[PDB]
RNA sequence: AUCCUGAGUACGACGGAGCACGUGAAAUUCCGUCGGAAUCUGGGAGGACCAUCUCCUAAGGCUAAAUACUCUCUAGUG
RNA sequence: CUACCCUUGGUCAGGUUGAAGUUCAGGUAACACUGAAUGGAGGACCGAACCGACUUACGUUGAAAAGUGAGCGGAUGAACU
RNA sequence: UGAGUAGCGAAAGACGGGUGAGAAUCCCGUCCACCGAUUGACUAAGGUUUCCAGAGGAAGGCUCGUCCGCUCUGGGUUAGUCGGGUCCUAAGCUGAGGCCGACAGGCGUAGGCGAUGGAUAACAGGUUGAUAUUCCUGUACCACCUAUAUCGAUGGGGGGACGCAGUAGGAUAGGCGAAGCGUGCGAUUGGAUGCACGUCUAAGCAGUAAGGCUUAUUGGCAAAUCCGGUAGCUGAGCUGUGAUGGGGAGAAUUCGAGUCGUUGAUUUCACACUGCCGAGAAAAGCCUCUAGAAAUAGGUGCCCGUACCGCAAACCGACACAGGUAGUCAAGAUGAGAAUUCUAAGGUGAGCGAGCGAACUCUCGUUAAGGAACUCGGCAAAAUGACCCCGUAACUUCGGGAGAAGGGGUGCUCUUAGAGCCGCAGUGAAUAGGCCCAAGCGACUGUUUAUCAAAAACACAGGUCUCUGCUAAACCGUAAGGUGAUGUAUAGGGGCUGACGCCUGCCCGGUGCUGGAAGGUUAAGAGGAGUGGUUGAAGCUACGAAUCGAAGCCCCAGUAAACGGCGGCCUAAGGUAGCGAAAUUCCUUGUCGGGUAAGUUCCGACCCGCACGAAAGGCGUAACGAUUUGGGCACUGUCUCAACGAGA
RNA sequence: UGAUAUUGAAAUUCGGCUUUCUAACCCGCACCACUUAUCGUGGUGGGAGACAGUGUCAGGCGGGCAGUUUGA
RNA sequence: GGCCGGGCCACCA
């Protein structure tokens, strides 16, 4: 559940946090680890193209198996542990011939549970099939787009998508977002909704905290100069003062849409959502 | 109060010195403007 | 004059450029895109274009000299 | 130099307060709930180092092309290096 | 010229003796004084000979100079083990082939380079003018080589291997004491025979150790007896040896004692243990598995750095410049303390002096009576201040406010809480919160105009809108390639608002955005009816209308936490709640009340809002503030009104 | 946003429209090899497909950025 | 000015 703070302090004042009663191992495997430097929003050439990333915790990678391609071995799972590199906890399995392996933890998943994926597998919490054999009205997550790539869609907490009904080598799905669209009938999916239902009630409560996470401020462009932002200058507080609100770039930012023409999926897209 | 020039031999040789010069065309011609000129001393 | 004589070539449209020339009565030369010939009764030019006349014979290549310059060298000059 | 960032290191005299939890003693059908103890949380408090630069005095052909004296803000953190 | 004028760069010196042509300034001595969580000691960077000795005094040195970080001459830096290379990787840089790009080039795979991290064999003593874990002496260790009698991965697995805070312990360093033992001294100032110190000794090699942790079968590319699945290891310290050696308070090359108590780390065991969320490098060295294919003795061990300065006279600041410069060591008295004051170790007296004791300037101390009358403003100063014990309001988000406020105590001696003793005064010095009432703004910690603005500005946690289905959107780039993200709608970008509480009204006509209708309009292109020039014509050539032909625009609808607007019959609609002479009110010092003897400021009201108003948010709001504003207590040379004293 | 080139085969329906196909082109999809390699190239599947992307031409939007004007 | 019923398009003394 979540833990509510006692305002001992103005910074603690309304702050709520997780209490990580799911979290049946605190630390990480450290066969499955591998190092993950930060970027803080800088390309290639050095230049920063993302805002508001850099410092934050050090982090270590968890490799997780999203693939699920390991068909017709049981695997049990042998803890619950906080991943740092996602909103998801994530599920230490081990497989039958002593493989270990991570995998996103489903929601209501437990310590001592069998999991198994392939096209044989039952229908059952945790279980990856292909959407070929996965009943109409199944929630589902972690849903590949591409034959073998490994699940795309629905992996964070919470996340969940319910499948329609099958149009020939296409399954309909209703994604997390409320879209319907088609996905191919190869493309697997797991059985259940995402854990950690709990993520975003969350209080972050202080500017510290968020720095924590990798978040640097956000300066609103009615603040700067009009050299940095079409919403900078005017004498005062000044009103948007122009037909639409602008990024900082120079583009209408509040209801114009920037999904692409011509796009394969457009055929694939029955009905839109955000 | 701190000022501009920090020394560092370690910088100032690999930002100034002869291998940084000849590793850019255009650091290549520093050395030959500065050969031209007849400097005594071409780089770091 | 029986056969041969440079084909995605010449050329044309659109967009440009180079020609002293700003697309204009704009020939002549070149580039991109797209189209696209004729075969000595042939083909090209003579400042739009047509006919006659006149001159030439594209779409392969090679070629000294007269010309440009001086970090230099040798001998000199103002 | 300076701004942000990346990797890898370092540093923070002392004093104060006393969150969640836990144990006990109650209380209950159960659970709330109460008291003590313990516990040691916090961009928590006071205050050296350290980091600043609010006021004022001095300096203004300066000791100094931005400082000095006296107080002053932060000082386990969005800290300083 | 200004002019022998300003200055001569934070400070304590005095005298004796010496040297010399010349001495406040050099050397030596005694006394005095300053720093001492450092003005001491040692590392790093940076500098690059400034280091040492002898000689010098033109210039440099803010004066002098016999001196010198200056000049001349000659010297000085010694490593198998210290730091780096012959080891390892991070960020980043580079990059065979490769991808992309007018050129130049950009990017990137394997690979490589790259410490600020990982690995890694030496300690004690002595010695020089100048070097020392480097030289010498003593005692070691490591790698390789030879001589005299299973090995195995450029493979698998393990390990290396890691955050932050707190707690209780072991041990040791160090401090203190008694003098146990030893070594000096026992003093003409009245007295005593007591005063002052020392009490050490490494690596290595042995032993020990408080503690701390904890059989079978079958995927890791082939195999595994290893790892994975299933049915004992570590460890501070101690003791001995090392060492009848070395060092020693001292005594005359010889000799000279190493113990008891107490305290006890900030060091170490050790990120051991516990807790927490923000979830805390890599690679090699190393161990092991598989495929596969000894001791002893003697010897050998390279390159680079090594002087000196180094919180500065040698570095960065043009200077022998009141500034800046990473780490380490951390004594005594007092104390919570690395605060304070005085001292230790050790260092230092500051590269102009001598007088005088005017004005004036600066720094400092005191001040009758009064006590903010000063002033824009209590600016500055004064006052408060430590510890122990009582006691403590409105309000509140129940944490707080709070150290609220306001009181009391404190020296020394003796007896077991009392009894006394002394002063004007007992945290007798130094250092150590001023407090209260009220209003505006911003919730809060934080951030900002390096160098006139620290704030009410930015940020912020929270809210909302919007975009984005993943080769996501957004962003950098011509592209390749990247960030986003090794993320996936509980996610990511962008706008606005800005904790929290109660809330957030009306208008979609206009503009933007989103969706509809394919009706009008339009380009390239297609389509060729027709015509001019020329040759009665073809033909060549210059033009050329039917009509087909997208998006956009026009049209329709929706959308205001979109841009905006919120009347004077007109409109799209005419301002809801709340607030109001306000950070907004021109008139204006509005009017009334409160506060003052007197109040253009302030507080409370009124509404006549020039020209408030609901996320360019409205109204409140505990806590917070080197914020702005009004009042009060304390307190004072701020003032009446100035006086004296100290230093520069 | 349209035409056209790259760009191919069949149909349906009114020069177009529509559907289907695979073989061009595409895949920051999977496996395989070069090869100890998240680049690349090749191979094989899968997906998509004459679309997309890209060239040329044309219309529209375009203070995002630019050169300038804004009298006496 | 073009075209269509006022709207789109066009206009380099
Ligand atoms: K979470
Ligand atoms: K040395
Ligand atoms: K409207
Ligand atoms: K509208
Ligand atoms: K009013
Ligand atoms: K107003
Ligand atoms: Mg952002
Ligand atoms: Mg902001
Ligand atoms: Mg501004
Ligand atoms: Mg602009
Ligand atoms: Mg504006
Ligand atoms: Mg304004
Ligand atoms: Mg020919
Ligand atoms: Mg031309
Ligand atoms: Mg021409
Ligand atoms: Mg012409
Ligand atoms: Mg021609
Ligand atoms: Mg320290
Ligand atoms: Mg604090
Ligand atoms: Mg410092
Ligand atoms: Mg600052
Ligand atoms: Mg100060
Ligand atoms: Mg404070
Ligand atoms: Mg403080
Ligand atoms: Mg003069
Ligand atoms: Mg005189
Ligand atoms: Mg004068
Ligand atoms: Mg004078
Ligand atoms: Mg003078
Ligand atoms: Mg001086
Ligand atoms: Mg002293
Ligand atoms: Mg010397
Ligand atoms: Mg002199
Ligand atoms: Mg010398
Ligand atoms: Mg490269
Ligand atoms: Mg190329
Ligand atoms: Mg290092
Ligand atoms: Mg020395
Ligand atoms: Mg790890
Ligand atoms: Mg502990
Ligand atoms: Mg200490
Ligand atoms: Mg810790
Ligand atoms: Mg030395
Ligand atoms: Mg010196
Ligand atoms: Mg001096
Ligand atoms: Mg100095
Ligand atoms: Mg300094
Ligand atoms: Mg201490
Ligand atoms: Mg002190
Ligand atoms: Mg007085
Ligand atoms: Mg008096
Ligand atoms: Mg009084
Ligand atoms: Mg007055
Ligand atoms: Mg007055
Ligand atoms: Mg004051
Ligand atoms: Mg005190
Ligand atoms: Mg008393
Ligand atoms: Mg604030
Ligand atoms: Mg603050
Ligand atoms: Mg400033
Ligand atoms: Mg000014
Ligand atoms: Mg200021
Ligand atoms: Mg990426
Ligand atoms: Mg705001
Ligand atoms: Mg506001
Ligand atoms: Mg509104
Ligand atoms: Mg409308
Ligand atoms: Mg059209
Ligand atoms: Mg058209
Ligand atoms: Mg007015
Ligand atoms: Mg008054
Ligand atoms: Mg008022
Ligand atoms: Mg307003
Ligand atoms: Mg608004
Ligand atoms: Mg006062
Ligand atoms: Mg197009
Ligand atoms: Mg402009
Ligand atoms: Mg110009
Ligand atoms: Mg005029």
């Amino acid at each position: 559940a979540i833990k509510k703070y006692k305002p001992i302090t103005n910074g603690r004042r309304n702050m709520t946090s997780l209490d990580f009663a799911e979290i049946t191992k605190t630390t990480p495997e450290k066969s499955l680890l591998k190092p993950l430097p930060k970027k803080a929003g800088r390309n290639n050439q050095g230049k920063l193209t993302v805002r508001h990333h850099g410092g934050g915790h050090k982090r270590q990678y968890r490799v997780i198996d999203f693939k699920r391609n390991k068909d017709g071995i049981n695997a049990k799972v042998d803890s619950i542990q906080y991943d740092p590199n996602r909103s998801a906890n994530i599920a230490l399995v081990v497989y039958a011939d002593g493989e270990k392996r991570y995998i996103i933890a489903p929601k209501g998943l437990e310590v001592g549970q069998i999991v198994e994926s392939g096209a044989e597998a039952d229908i059952k919490v945790g279980n990856a099939l292909p959407l070929q054999n996965i009943p109409v009205g199944t929630v589902v997550h972690n849903i590949e787009l591409k034959p073998g790539k490994g699940g795309q869609i629905a992996r964070s907490a919470g996340a969940s998508a319910q499948v329609l009904g099958k149009e020939g080598k296409y399954v309909l799905i209703r994604l997390r977002s409320g879209e319907v669209r088609m996905i191919l009938s190869t493309c697997r999916a797991t059985i259940g909704q995402v854990g950690n239902l709990q993520h975003e009630l969350v209080n972050v409560g202080k500017a510290g905290r968020s720095r924590w996470k990798g978040i640097r401020p956000t300066v609103r462009g009615s603040v700067m100069n009009p050299n940095d932002h079409p919403h900078g200058g005017g004498e005062g507080r000044a009103p948007i003062g122009r037909p639409s609100p602008m990024s900082p770039w120079g583009k209408p930012t509040l209801g114009k849409k920037t999904r692409r023409g011509k796009k394969s999926s457009d055929k694939l897209i029955v009905r839109g959502r955000k | 109060v701190k000022r501009t020039y920090q020394p560092n031999k370690r910088k100032h040789s690999k930002v100034h010195g002869f291998r940084k010069r000849m590793s850019t065309k255009n650091g290549r011609k520093v050395l030959a403007r500065r050969r031209r000129k007849g400097r005594k001393v071409l780089s770091a």
